[PDB]
């Protein structure tokens, strides 16, 4: 960390002096002291950085930044070495499984594998980064009872901050993801929780995908429900989808439209 | 759902 | 910091005992949670990491505290929102030994009393601290944000080019990528006001790359806005389709007052 | 919040 603090410090041609004492601020920065996180909390502080950027400058973010190349790659036989070196790290080869089941289909996490994960999802007081995102990859291995649970959890009991929303972010997806599910299955009152909990995270940002995503979802909704308009609101969305040339999105709402409509 | 890829989850 | 460590620990569930290692003890780890004892922050990230918890992450949740420039941007947030010209104007003389930041408060309270300006030279003391950065933070670019109105084309531009290829970003956190995709996309709207192809091009290109595998919908309309606009100013008739079609994304969307204002621009400069 | 344009970053 005295290292990273150095770069920072230096490549705006900040000098030690004006930021502890120099003595000691040269002295985490040679790697030599431990500092307290609220001495470097005030240092970045100081410095006019936050900590999210700094951090931004971790087991879980070397696995996700491995499983990301790989993926992109479409390249199997490396995903399955993957999986081979965290096979003793239980949610984390279960994700690794979940996640190349789309792209080799004979590889699922085991129906033991995935109560494992929901057991865990379920016990945790505070669903942040870590959670949401083992969630998001194994939601097609979890049967919808259980994933609306697990929504309902993490909807209600997840942090973020306001420099950084990336939970909010995705937890506004996944909330979206699980009702067009509960609309599938014609479960209203679930439906109708999650409307309100979606319109209360969407409230007062830009988030465009989300609200096209929703536009489409919710007039899904609103089309069992007995209003017409729904198509219109389905049919908007996929418009935006293909004037934005969003390939995927447009074919794969267009698929969803014409089964359901 | 399809968004392959972008954003690190595959809903 | 211990209270928070030790409520986010029992949130998972998991025991003192299987986060303690050679860097820590078990009798470390619990006099630090009881704030008997601290430990290096190095340490903290260790047991964070065992949490899966990353440091960013552990401080939002240990307390709404922000930083002084997080603090700055709060207080003259809502103060351009209620079109209060007082205490901006006072917060600026409580902000007069910060040259950046007062010299940015100056640029937004123009935006709402124009009697008020930054100088020349104040602009320029901020310019040239902005070509002096390796890389760009959170900092500078809400800084070249809100004081853009008072900086040449020229140098703006300039400025711009540096943002681009030296903003730091992850996979987990794209906050400064949306920014910098952002201003970008609003110095491509003044280089095409100013007739400046050569920018215009270059920006098209950078913006282009910089929204590839991403979501980012609102900076995706409103570059099928600008973008349109630009081939408009080109004799490309497919430049007003593209213009409507971003009109319609706002429409459908319900955001009215983006429609709104895209679509005064639109029968203005159409 | 809404930034059209210019404007106050990131209001």
């Amino acid at each position: 960390l005295g290292k990273t603090l150095r770069r920072l410090r230096q490549g705006k041609q900040v000098s030690i002096s004006s930021l502890l004492s120099k003595s000691q601020i040269s002295r985490f920065e040679r790697g030599e002291s431990e500092i307290s996180c609220s001495r470097l909390l005030n240092l970045l502080d100081k410095l006019n950085i936050t900590i999210d950027e700094f951090v931004s400058t971790t087991h879980f973010f070397t696995l996700l930044s491995r499983v990301r190349k790989y993926y992109a790659e479409k390249n199997v036989a490396k995903l399955l070495k993957l999986l081979e070196d965290y096979a003793h790290k239980d949610y984390e080869s279960t994700m690794i499984k979940a996640i190349l089941s789309s792209i080799e289909p004979t590889v699922e996490p085991s129906e033991e594998e995935v109560t494992r994960l929901t057991d865990y999802l379920f016990s945790v007081e505070q669903w942040g980064y870590y959670e949401i995102i083992l969630l998001g990859n194994c939601s097609r291995f979890i049967n919808y009872n259980t994933l609306f649970l697990l929504t309902k959890e993490m909807v209600t009991s997840f942090a973020y901050s306001e420099q950084n929303k990336t939970n909010k972010t995705l937890v506004t997806q996944l909330s979206i993801n699980c009702l067009i599910i509960s609309i599938d299955y014609s479960y209203f009152d679930h439906s109708h929780y999650l409307i309100e909990k979606i319109e209360f995270l969407l409230r007062d940002e830009l988030n465009f995908y989300e609200k096209t995503v929703f536009l489409y979802v919710h007039g899904y909704y609103k089309l069992k429900q007995g209003q017409v308009s729904g198509k219109d609101d389905m049919r908007q969305a996929l418009q935006i989808f293909k004037y934005l040339g969003e390939d995927a999105l447009y074919y794969s709402y267009k698929e969803h439209y014409r089964k359901e409509v | 759902x399809l968004l392959v890829t972008a954003g690190l989850v595959l809903a």
